[PDB]
């Protein structure tokens, strides 16, 4: 059904894009949060 | 007044860097003296293009439109010249076309390149192409079909595409090439949109009713029905205005095309090409914002 495919995967793809907008904070947030402090309490030659 | 995907161009001239809208690649197809180039003529809404009977294109025209505050044109060659007289233009392609095919209708592939500087143009691309043919004629060797395919074939087989079958109704649908290439590169009908561009020339006792209703060859985004300058009104230097309003007359007064009146004309065919770009950048929306 022409229709039916284009608006399906229209809506989905649309969905898939703004997600990405949300998946893409958190990956810059989790880096700043790896510079916001040095820990050396574990696993480490001092550790 | 201005669409949204205008007003959207508008914006982003102003921001002036950094943002644009990506559309699809308009393409017209036909074979020769169907009208495509009186389409895209009536399209862009200026009479720059050579236009008339017998061979004319003999190059792909990439024509090239920008948004801008003031209207000019200009060329890839002879640069930096600023054409803002369009007679200029068309004798400006004429030239160019016997620089390169000479003038024994000669056909090359070497293409065109002109950019269109205008307010509301988004940043459309438009090909024009040169029709198609069975018989060679003139300094033309025999083998003039398949090169002439094999142009066309280099812009119609890409997606992201829009094509455009120009037929004239004067010639029974069957025939067309148009909408066998169409049909051969799109076949589930998705990109194409058909044009029947010559339906004042009916023979008298026929009309193309039949065509315009999508009953005998359905295609899947129907025909659209046009109505140009004949011969004589280009020799004649009518203006498109005038053009414009003949078509609506003789579509609101012919009896078999009265109910059809609302879905016919070039302003109709805008309209639609409008939505069909509009409908490419709606899953790319979200990035922009
Ligand atoms: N009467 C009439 N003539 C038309 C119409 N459309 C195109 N033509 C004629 O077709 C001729 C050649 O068309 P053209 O633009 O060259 O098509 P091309 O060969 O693909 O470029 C023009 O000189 C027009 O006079 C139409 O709707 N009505
Ligand atoms: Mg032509």
């Amino acid at each position: 059904y022409p229709r039916l495919r284009e608006e399906m995967e229209r809506i989905v793809t649309t969905h898939i894009r703004e997600r990405e907008g949300r998946t893409k904070e958190q990956v810059m947030l989790l880096i700043d949060i790896e510079l916001a402090y040095m820990n050396t309490n574990h696993e480490d030659f001092i550790g | 007044l201005i669409p949204l995907v205008n007003r959207l161009q508008d914006a982003f001239s102003a921001i002036g860097q950094n943002a644009d809208l990506d559309l699809p690649q308009i393409a017209v197809v036909g074979g020769q003296s169907a009208g495509a180039s009186s389409v895209l003529e009536n399209f862009v809404g200026r009479d720059f293009l050579p236009r008339g009977s017998g061979i004319v294109t003999r190059r792909p025209l990439v024509l090239q439109l920008v948004n801008a505050t003031t209207e000019y044109a200009e060329f890839l060659h002879c640069k930096g010249k600023k054409f803002t007289d369009f007679e200029e233009v068309r004798l400006e392609i004429e030239a160019e076309t016997d620089r390169v095919t000479g003038t024994n209708k000669g056909i090359s592939p070497v293409p065109i390149n002109l950019r269109v500087y205008s307010p509301h143009v988004l940043n459309l691309t438009l090909v024009d192409l040169p029709g198609m043919t069975k018989v060679p004629v003139g300094d033309q060797p025999p083998d003039i079909e398949f090169q002439i395919r094999d142009m066309l074939m280099q812009f119609v087989t890409k997606e992201n595409c829009l094509i455009l079958a120009v037929s004239p109704a004067n010639s029974d649908l069957a025939n067309s090439d148009a909408l066998k290439v169409a049909k051969e590169v799109d076949p589930q009908g998705q990109r194409t949109i058909g044009v029947i561009t010559k339906l004042d020339l009916m023979d008298e006792g026929t009309d193309a009713r039949d065509v315009l209703e999508n009953k005998l060859l359905p295609l899947r985004r129907g025909y659209i029905g046009v109505v140009n300058r004949s011969q004589k009104d280009i020799d004649g230097k009518k203006d498109i205005t005038a053009a414009l309003a003949a078509e609506r007359k003789f579509f609101l007064s012919h009896p078999s095309y009265r109910h059809l009146a609302d879905r016919m004309g070039t302003p109709y065919l805008q309209k639609v090409l409008n939505q069909q770009l509009t409908n490419h950048i709606r899953d790319t929306l979200p990035g922009l914002r």
